[PDB]
DNA sequence: TATAATGGGAGCTGTCACGGATGCA
DNA sequence: TGCATCCGTGAGTGCAG
């Protein structure tokens, strides 16, 4: 439709209707939107927030969402203990807020035990757009990016949000631990120079305590003994750092 | 920019895939008629073992967008850009795509061609020793 | 970052040879019980429930230690296929 | 067996009869009153 | 063309 | 408190009532408050004019009247109608042949009207018009691209009123004409006019150049009517030339003011250009016989005078703000009524030519319902009709005062370039340089100045005053882009002795170029420096300390301003942040002197001293269109005195009458161990003590039960297999009890439908044999809340049919509304941010002993980071914070005017003083100066901070007054090393908070073709992993960790049932088949008739449908 | 790796308790104005009407008066730039924007320079240059006409990082399509054909050869892997090896010392593996600094790497990189 | 199912840049 | 034959919508 002359369009309105190829084609259409790329089952997004107490490899999931993308694992672990006879039942517990008592959770850290998930941001620009975690529970509903992956991502903490994608199989977990993980990931694939390094703060705080004062009191005098320029010194004419 | 010359040349590399023909010497082709830098080198084999004459050809430097219109792959090509000129090209010369590349792979969602899915690993085995030495002996004697 | 994981990339030829034999032989564990594992008891990964201290579930973290022994073969062409899935079921059963 | 390729060509004329499951006579969609399929047109089951 | 002035 | 001013500019004007550009705009289109009589032709008005009288049998216009709304404001918005009128209108039909006389007067639907703070009410919820700029009607020059010596002349109506014309001297000599895109000589034209060849050189007689290349008489062989039909041939390609047809297509293009309006505007621009009066707003006329041109030749004029060099002959900037202009709502909104109009005078003639041509009437020749149509559009799916922005009051008034380039009659988003959104130097005072979106709107969405006006024309105008000899004059003067450039204006704050010029060098612009100029050279003043910058932009305090890329964020922040339940107005203001909650018409004032009668949390009745008892009803918890808890709350008590225009209730987001759009707080700006990092915030948890920062929210949650082809859905308290827990709060009828707490999966409306021709399958038939219930009929599909939801039942609506009043849409029964609250304390995730562009996510609250906090024991509330500053450049935030230090200790409040404000040294002046109090205060009450505050004065000293040897109180007065303090690290009762920077600063709540945006899915619903998750928090969504991401795997090789992406997560049907299985079964996940979507493409490229083809390595096909499609 | 990892999070720990407790912070009077100032602000109007009056008296045209008048104002704007880190420097070496700016925490000269010294020249709609100035600092504060003539600047700079995002990112996206098949799909190819990497740019200024830039010659070596042997300073890089870091800085010297003026490499330009390229041609594996593991998709590498830059590219711009690509 | 009736009607407008196929001194 | 000139095709990510 709307290839040659006029475009089909149906009464009252002026929208050319979809035709076999307008389906097809497009970055709407059928391949850039549905065969490159799909939606996906297991995954949230949330708002992130600065963890400096992680370490370079965790970050900070909110129970709420962690419950959810392990759901069926934690259907599973709930009965091998037995917070629920069987897993449909374990379901229904789960359904309203309320019916969730305290051993869910301890519960979902033996599943997650081990496993990472992977946090996705904004613009993919390059292979880091994605990196694994290993993720620590927390209350709360942010999640905790930790400091020294934030260049990579260019993830500052003005609001921006990131996905998470749990991996299922094993093979998919092997991937994301061996390959993916922040920890392994530390020079640019670009230029290999390193990419997780300090920044603002982390610099900052180093700096100060590596400077050196420069001190302009005694301004160079020549004093031929030590005992003496003590001396001047617990007098006062001189500071402790004039060259 | 700190950036590594190696990937531009990858990229410069493929801009460089392409030839014209300017003698078809013994061969099915035709002057002016374009092909991968590649497929003419091979055949231009096949020629040198025949012994007959061997394509005059000539280096073609196409821009990116056009240098991925005429992949071979009409899977790659035709989910990227002029979406019908490559699908209609495709389906008249009843091509089939090899499914070599990655795009391919992900259309169908097949395990694409690299890394855990490269043929060079994808194959390994791995066997405990206390495993390795159980099935050893007892297929040892017929 | 993953404990040892320098010396892994050693082992193998390129870096994702490793992961397959990891994932592979992480499978093997999940499928069998653990039963054919080649660590003895207090190598055994374990993780800290609020009840007590008990086996590492996580059949990856496992496969990794495990690599690490040098307890384990790697290789193309090493077995047939069914000849393994099958002694295997037979010197530790599902 | 296992996919390996994938081939793109013309359909014949009979070729396109060859998948099909018959011809749909009539611009009809549903019944506007069963909310079922009016059978030859665009919906029908024996399709 | 247009298909209608054509018809007529 | 006390509220210290600065500021030397005496403004001369207020701001002016800062809606009429969309009160004033409509009701300049209704006139419904104008006797009929007394109405004159614009608007609503000349849209009848213009389609009336329709032709043959006649039908004539009379006038019209509007009614009032069959419901009341307030009534529309529950009901989800729309607050309109009836709109009227009396004709007489007249027969072309006998005289016939009849006269209705017929019913032609509903008028929406607005309410009184500019909005609008359609089916229930308040929505803004937001103007469009546009180019504006007249005839330019602009110079060819590629011919640097010639120039295209171009001819151009108001928008779908007439053909664009381009009149481009080609290279041949003789000048063209384009019209549909079609090209051909202009002299042929020129011909039908009536012209001669003489009487050409007689007007152009000058330019021999091309004057006398115009001309060729293969054309000037011909009378007028004769190359009428010449060129009927050139634009119709297969028509009938006849001399009936032809004068009706040219006519119906070029002369006939009914398809080819300039604008009221293009008139006057058009006349001023060319210099000629204009009869009317159309290129040509008939009248006896022929045709009389009127603006072809004068533009043929222009032009060719100008390709030889005359003087006075400019191109012209079509991006001046004299050459743009702004439709604003009244003109856009009549726009399509004169479409609706247009399209009933099809409907009338259709039936005053086939049905009955004397048994008629114009009750029964008119169908309302092509203008009904065109108006339910308008207002229901244009671009300009937005979703009213009332998150705060600033959101709903910044709203109408938008200007957007878009839309329709505008610009496409591709069709917008570069000039379209640079600052102009004629926006100077008209359109703010700062308040517009970051993003792909930037320039083209923008607001309007403060101090400026759309004049009739649709010109926006801005205020100058008069100077003369060298004295100001308090005569004021709003000029149009156009006429200001005729003069050279004196700046805001050039200074002056009384009224007169008191400097040698004054600071002036001459058509926007900046020159300095002796006083006796000046003409014009601008009346203040808020005249150059939005409402929003005005409400930054020290803007000119801030680089205009923050400011533009600290703008557009504000009207994401959350209502907080404690709000208060920033210590230091700016001088509108009273206006503002003035004309956002949300507070509630005194109408006339009296004294107050009662006052009630609901309720406040003030006797008059017109003795009349007014009683004004407290609009008390209304939930805004964003979910934000519009409330008003009362400021008087009984029999208090109130003079005129006083004030009776704070609106929401205002402390006695002022914008309160967050709240002031005690920070420090330093590193804060890493909870500071890339703009992240920590807060002491003694806010949420307190209850700052917190806001209430409601969400609407709403379901019908329909008459179905299976039953009726019941509203009912009875749901199969649910135990009374489960119900501990709904009421007999099944709605929860107005009060209770509804958490996730608790119900909120109980309801059932009926199950269906999968009525219980043998599987089940025998499950339930066994367990003595036998199927149900009946089924759960109660409302229950979303994940991630909830709060306190604080409403129902129930709504049948059968009930007075009420009739819903067809089918259904019943519809029940829940209306649900929540208290929302601040919490970590919530953004924060001040005026001045620094934004940030909470992402810690420590307890108050863990704050950084005075000698004197008290805790700061917020630790900002130092490394926001100065890569950021927005400074304002850093004096912000130093007089708010001062007002601190002294209890004060300042307002410091836009770049005429409080400076340095006043500033320091005030720290001063409360240095005095915050350590005068000690050395008194038995303390001295502390051993650390010496360890760190020790440190000041090399750092250059304090002059060495001098009193500790002289250096600590030293370190204040640069507004830094000694701070003590709570966790350890040691000093920070350095004097910190501590003050108050006005800090808002902004509208995106975790709690709305935390989400995630194991797995959900899918969508019909493609078998792939669905998308979106509320549908409960997947995450789309999109190209971009495939390739992030891609590079790292996760080939199974992609695939997985690509089957078993979104659309393999067969592997994702699969996995899901073996999840809760405890085993590994299963190798994945094809993906769903990839059948789609198989199938959906046969429907194109071409023939796809899996194929094993031995090239025999391979079935991806199991057989499924084959015979 | 392991290390790394754990080096990391210690410079993380202590870094981050540092800065809490040393005491950074920014108040209005840390914009030190320096004093050097007006010395500059003066001495430039009497250069100004010098050259208002070489014209004044006709001396040169208009199109000649505006060229100089901010050849002046940007010379000026250097020296007062130059003055605020003297001032910094010589006296105030610890205050914050110093601090921050001279680690590479934040800021850098001319952004700060804005906060103590002056705005500087402004950009007028066109593309052209206000030859007024805008003399204020953010400390000092904005008249209200100059802080609108500087909007015309931020405007006209947001519109820019607008269109230009949505061609890096289409062109990312060409880069994608064009080399997504090429993965390292073999260990060897055995060609036998390679490049020379000048390490001497045939320069025009002397139109000599000047030794090329350090990071560029790093850009086309490290981690390459040799195709012939070289002797150079006693040393013997042999065929097949990969270039570490080190390898290439001696390099440079040995040709600093006239040993060697082009480096024979294994690059992809030349490897023959079909739909891939070999270990060799490749090189390192730049996220690991070692050879790169057969099965990475460097081409998807390589399209990542040269489009992520592109936001972020001011003109030309990247422009002059799609009209090349 | 019968006076007679015999060629339409809205266009829409301010982007851009490249590559390929068609027309013309 | 060389070069106007027209027609068709593109024009960043995800999320709220
Ligand atoms: N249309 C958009 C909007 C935003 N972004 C991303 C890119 C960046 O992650 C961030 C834009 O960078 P900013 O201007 O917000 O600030 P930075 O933190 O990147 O730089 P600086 O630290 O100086 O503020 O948002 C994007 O890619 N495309
Ligand atoms: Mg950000
Ligand atoms: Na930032
Ligand atoms: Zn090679």
């Amino acid at each position: 439709n709307g290839r040659r002359g006029a475009p089909v369009t149906n009464p009252g309105s002026d929208r050319p209707l979809r035709s076999l190829t307008d389906i097809l084609s497009g970055k709407q259409g059928r391949f850039r939107q549905n065969l490159l790329g799909k939606r996906v089952d297991y995954s949230g997004r949330s708002v992130i927030v600065v963890g400096p107490q992680l370490k370079l490899h965790q970050c900070g999931l909110p129970k709420r969402m962690a419950l959810e993308l392990f759901k069926p694992f934690l259907l599973k672990k709930m009965e091998e203990k037995g917070i629920a006879p069987n897993v449909k039942a374990a379901r229904r517990m789960l359904e309203r807020q309320r019916d969730i008592k305290d051993e869910v959770w301890d519960a979902l850290e033996e599943v997650i035990h081990g496993k990472v998930v992977l946090l996705n941001r904004a613009p993919t620009l390059h292979r880091l757009g994605i990196q694994a975690f290993q993720p620590v529970l927390v209350e709360g509903q942010s999640i905790q990016l930790h400091p020294l992956v934030c260049e990579a991502f260019n993830a500052d903490f003005d609001g921006d949000q990131m996905a998470v994608h749990v991996p299922l199989s094993s093979f998919a977990q092997a991937e994301a631990r061996i390959q993916m993980l922040s920890a392994h990931n530390l020079l640019s694939p670009a230029s290999g120079e390193p990419l997780a390094k300090p920044s603002r703060d982390i610099i900052l705080g180093l700096y100060y305590i590596t400077q050196v004062r420069k001190e302009k009191k005694g301004a160079g005098l020549e004093f031929a003994t030590p005992e003496e320029a003590l001396a001047a010194h617990e007098r006062g004419e001189v500071a402790l750092n004039a060259p | 920019v700190k950036l590594h010359d190696k990937h531009i040349e990858i990229v410069v590399r493929q801009m460089m895939k392409y030839v014209e023909v300017t003698d078809p010497g013994d061969s099915r082709l035709l002057e002016g008629q374009v092909l991968e830098k590649w497929d003419v080198e091979a055949l231009n084999e096949r020629l040198i073992a025949e012994g007959k004459t061997p394509v005059a050809w000539k280096p073609l430097l196409m821009g990116v967008t056009k240098s991925a219109l005429s992949t071979k792959s009409w899977l790659s090509a035709a989910s990227f850009q002029n979406t019908t000129h490559v699908l209609t090209e495709a389906a008249i010369a009843g091509k089939k795509d090899e499914l070599i590349g990655l795009k391919e792979n992900v259309i169908l969602g097949r395990l694409i061609p690299a890394g855990t899915g490269s043929d060079f690993v994808r194959f390994t085995q791995v066997v405990d020793q206390k495993t390795l030495k159980a099935i050893e002996e007892a297929r040892k004697e017929a | 970052a993953e404990p040892g994981i320098d010396k892994l990339f050693g082992m193998v030829d390129s870096k994702y040879r490793l992961t397959v034999v990891v994932a592979k032989r992480a499978q093997q564990l999940l499928r069998h019980g653990f039963k054919n594992t080649v660590l003895e008891p207090e190598e055994r990964p374990k993780m800290q429930t609020l009840e007590g201290l008990f086996d590492d579930p996580n059949a990856v973290t496992w496969a990794m230690k495990e690599l690490l022994t040098g307890r384990l073969v790697f290789g193309e062409n090493l077995v047939p296929e069914d000849r393994l899935q099958k002694e295997m079921e037979r010197l530790y059963p599902v | 067996k296992e996919v390996r390729k994938v081939r793109i060509a013309l359909a014949s004329p009979e070729k396109i009869r060859s998948w099909s499951y018959g011809e749909v006579e009539k611009p009809e969609t549903i019944n506007y009153r069963t909310l079922k399929p009016e059978r030859d047109g665009l919906f029908d089951e024996r399709i | 063309s247009d298909p209608v002035r054509q018809y007529l | 408190m006390e509220i210290k001013r600065f500021g030397r500019i005496r403004e001369v004007i207020p701001l002016p009532p800062l809606t009429e550009i969309q009160v004033e705009s409509y009701r300049r289109a209704l006139q419904a408050d104008v006797p009929p009589e007394k109405r004159e032709n614009v608007g609503i008005q000349a849209a009848f004019r213009e389609t009336f009288p329709i032709e043959e049998l006649v039908l004539d216009f009379l006038e019209y009247r509007l009614g009032e709304p069959p419901f009341p404001q307030d009534e529309c918005r529950e009901k989800d109608l729309t607050y309109q009128a009836p709109l009227y209108a009396r004709l007489q039909l007249i027969h072309k042949d006998t005289g016939l006389i009849k006269e209705d007067e017929v019913f032609l639907g509903h008028i929406p009207l607005m309410t009184e703070d500019g909005s609008f009410i359609i089916n229930g919820a308040d929505r803004v018009i937001v103007s469009q700029i546009h180019r504006s009607p007249g005839v330019y020059f602009t110079p060819d691209p590629a011919r640097p010596g010639r120039y295209i002349a171009s001819i151009i109506p108001l928008p779908k009123r007439g053909p664009w014309i381009d009149l481009e001297v080609e290279p041949n000599g003789v000048v063209s004409m384009k019209v549909n895109k079609r090209k051909f000589p202009l002299v042929l034209l020129l011909r039908v006019l009536g012209y001669d060849q003489e009487t050409l050189a007689r007007e152009l007689g000058a330019y021999g150049e091309l004057v006398q290349g115009l001309m060729d008489e293969s054309v000037f062989a011909m009378r007028p009517e004769e190359a009428l039909i010449r060129l009927f041939t050139l634009l119709r390609p297969g028509d009938p030339p006849k001399r009936d047809k032809a004068v009706a297509y040219v006519y119906g293009l070029i002369a006939d003011p009914r398809r080819y309006d300039l604008g009221e505007a293009g008139r006057y621009k058009a006349e001023e250009k060319l210099g000629i009066r204009l009869s009317g707003r159309t290129l040509a006329r008939f009248e006896d016989g022929e045709f009389k041109d009127e603006v072809f030749l004068p533009t043929l004029r222009y032009l060719f005078a100008l390709t030889a060099g005359v003087p006075g002959h400019e191109v012209d900037d079509i991006d001046h703000l004299g050459n743009r202009r702004i439709r604003t709502v009244g003109e856009l909104m009549t726009d399509q009524f004169r479409v609706g109009l247009a399209r009933l005078a099809r409907g009338v003639r259709e039936r005053m030519l086939m049905g009955s041509e004397d048994s008629l009437t114009p009750a029964k020749l008119v169908n309302s319902r092509p203008l009904e149509a065109a108006i339910r559009e308008f207002f229901s799916r244009s671009q300009l009709s937005q979703f009213k922005d009332e998150t705060n009051p600033l959101s709903s008034l910044r709203h109408k005062r938008r200007i957007s380039a878009l839309g329709p009659g505008g610009l496409t988003r591709e069709r917008a370039g570069f000039d379209v959104r640079d600052v102009h130097r004629t926006h100077y005072g008209r359109i703010c340089p700062v308040e517009t979106p970051e993003g792909a709107n930037i320039g083209l969405i923008t607001s309007l100045a403060a101090y400026a006006r759309v004049d009739e024309l649709g010109f926006i105008r801005t205020p100058y005053r008069r100077v003369v000899g060298g004295v100001v004059t308090d005569e004021v003067v709003y000029m149009t882009a156009t006429e200001e450039d005729r003069y050279t204006i004196a700046q805001a704050n050039t200074p002056l002795e009384g009224n007169r010029i008191a400097a040698e060098r004054v600071v002036a612009r001459r058509k926007g170029e900046p020159v300095i100029v002796s006083p006796e050279e000046v003409e014009f003043m601008d009346v203040s420096p808020k005249q150059v910058f939005s409402v929003n932009t005005n409400l930054i305090p020290f803007l000119e300390h801030d680089d205009a890329n923050r400011a533009l964020m600290g703008s557009n922040m504000q009207t994401q301003a959350v209502p907080l339940i404690r709000a208060q107005a920033p210590v230091v203001m700016t001088g509108l942040e009273e206006r503002v909650v003035r004309d956002s018409l949300a507070a509630l004032y005194a109408e006339e002197d009296g004294e107050v009668a009662k006052v009630d949390g609901n309720r406040i009745v003030v006797r008059y001293e017109d003795g009349r008892l007014v009683e004004y009803p407290l609009r008390r918890f209304y939930r805004s269109n964003q979910g934000t808890a519009l409330d008003q709350r009362p400021r008087v008590v009984v029999g208090q005195r109130v003079r005129k225009g006083d004030l009776l209730a704070d609106g929401p987001a205002s402390e006695n009458g002022f914008l309160a759009l967050g709240q002031n707080v005690l920070v420090a700006i330093m590193p804060f161990d890493g909870y500071n990092f890339e703009d992240a915030i920590v807060i002491s948890e003694e806010l949420l003590k307190r209850d700052f920062y917190t806001s209430i929210h409601i969400e609407r949650y709403e379901i019908e039960a329909r008459d179905t082809k299976l039953g009726p859905e019941r509203i009912t308290r009875d749901i199969p297999h649910l135990s009374e827990a489960a119900l501990r709060d709904l009421d007999e009828e099944g709605v929860v009890r107005i009060g209770a707490e509804v958490k996730p999966g608790d119900i909120l409306v109980g309801r059932t439908s009926f199950k269906g021709e999968s009525e219980p399958t043998p599987e089940e038939r025998l499950l339930r044999s066994i367990f003595g219930e036998k199927a149900r009929d009946v089924k759960d599909t109660s409302l229950r809340v979303p994940p991630g939801e909830g709060g306190i039942v604080v409403r129902t609506v129930r709504l049948r049919r059968g009930d007075p009043g009420v009739e819903l849409k067809p089918g259904v029964r019943e519809v029940v509304r829940v209306y649900v609250a929540q208290k929302r304390k601040l919490q970590v995730g919530d953004k924060l941010a001040n005026r001045h562009g620094n934004k940030g996510v909470v992402a810690k609250i420590l307890p108050v002993e863990d704050m950084p906090h005075l000698p004197d024991g008290t805790p700061v509330d917020v630790i900002l980071n130092p490394l926001g500053v100065p890569s950021r450049m927005n400074l304002g935030q850093i004096l912000e914070t130093h007089l708010g230090l001062a007002g601190y200790f002294l209890g004060q409040r300042y307002i410091s005017p836009i770049f005429d404000g409080a400076k340095e040294p006043e500033i320091k002046e005030l720290l001063a003083q409360a240095f005095e109090v915050y350590f005068g205060k000690r050395k008194g009450e038995g303390f001295g100066v502390d051993k650390r505050e010496v360890e760190v004065l020790r440190r000041a000293e090399k750092l250059g901070l304090v002059t060495p040897g001098k009193t500790p109180e002289e250096q600590l007065k030293e370190l204040f007054l640069q507004g830094k303090v000694v701070l003590y690290d709570g966790r350890t009762g040691e000093p920070i090393e350095g004097p910190i920077v501590v003050g108050q600063m006005f800090i808002m709540k902004l509208y995106h908070m975790v709690e709305d945006k935390m989400h995630a899915r194991s797995t959900g619903p899918y969508s019909l073709i493609t078998q792939q998750p669905l998308g979106g928090k509320a549908q409960f969504g997947g995450q789309r992993f999109g190209e971009m991401e495939v390739w992030a795997l891609e590079a790292y090789g996760a080939a199974h960790t992609l695939q997985e992406m690509l089957t078993l997560k979104s659309d393999d049907i067969e592997g994702r049932n699969a996995a899901y299985e073996a999840i809760i079964k405890g085993e590994d996940v299963p190798e994945p088949s094809v993906p769903e979507s990839f059948r789609v493409l198989v199938k959906e490229l046969q429907a194109l008739a071409l023939d796809v083809q899996t194929l094993d390595e031995k090239d025999n096909p391979v079935d991806i449908f199991e057989g499924l499609a084959s015979k | 790796m392991e290390k790394t990892a754990r080096l990391l999070d210690a410079l993380k720990y202590y870094g981050f308790t540092f800065s809490t407790t040393s005491g950074i912070t920014i108040g209005i009077d840390d914009a030190v104005i320096p004093e050097e100032k007006k010395q500059y602000l003066e001495e430039a109007d009497r250069k100004l009407l010098q050259i208002e009056q070489a014209y004044e008296m006709g001396f040169l045209t208009d199109r000649e008066r505006y060229d100089q008048i901010l050849q002046l104002w940007t010379e000026t704007t250097e020296k007062v730039t130059q003055a605020v880190f003297k001032n910094f420097e010589e006296n105030y070496p610890f205050n914050p924007l110093y601090v921050m700016a001279q680690s590479g925490a934040r800021g850098n000269p001319q952004q700060i320079r804005q906060l103590c010294g002056l705005r500087g020249l402004m950009q007028k709609p066109s593309g052209e240059t206000f030859e007024v100035p805008v003399r204020s600092s953010f400390r000092e504060g904005l008249t209200v006409l100059e802080y609108f003539i500087s909007s015309h600047g931020a405007r006209k700079g947001g519109a820019d990082t607008a269109l230009r995002t949505a061609d890096s990112g289409y062109l990312t996206r060409k880069l994608v399509d064009v080399t997504h098949e090429i993965v390292v799909r073999e260990a060897d190819c055995g060609t036998t054909n390679y490049i020379s990497v000048p390490l001497f740019q045939p320069d025009e200024v002397t139109r000599s050869l000047r030794l090329r830039k350090r990071a560029d010659i790093e850009a086309g070596l490290y981690g390459r892997v040799l195709a012939r042997e070289v002797e150079v300073l006693g040393v013997r890089l042999e065929e097949g090896r990969y270039l570490s870091m080190d390898d290439v800085h001696l390099l440079i010297k040995a040709a600093e010392a006239g040993e060697i003026q082009e480096v024979p490499v294994r690059s992809p330009l030349t490897c023959q593996t079909r739909y891939g390229v070999c270990q060799k041609c490749y090189g390192y594996d730049l996220s690991m600094a070692r050879p790169v593991s057969i099965g990475e998709a460097v081409g998807i590498v390589a399209a990542q790497s040269i489009g992520e830059p592109g936001t972020q590219l001011t003109m030309q711009g990247l422009p002059r990189v799609i009209e090349l690509f």
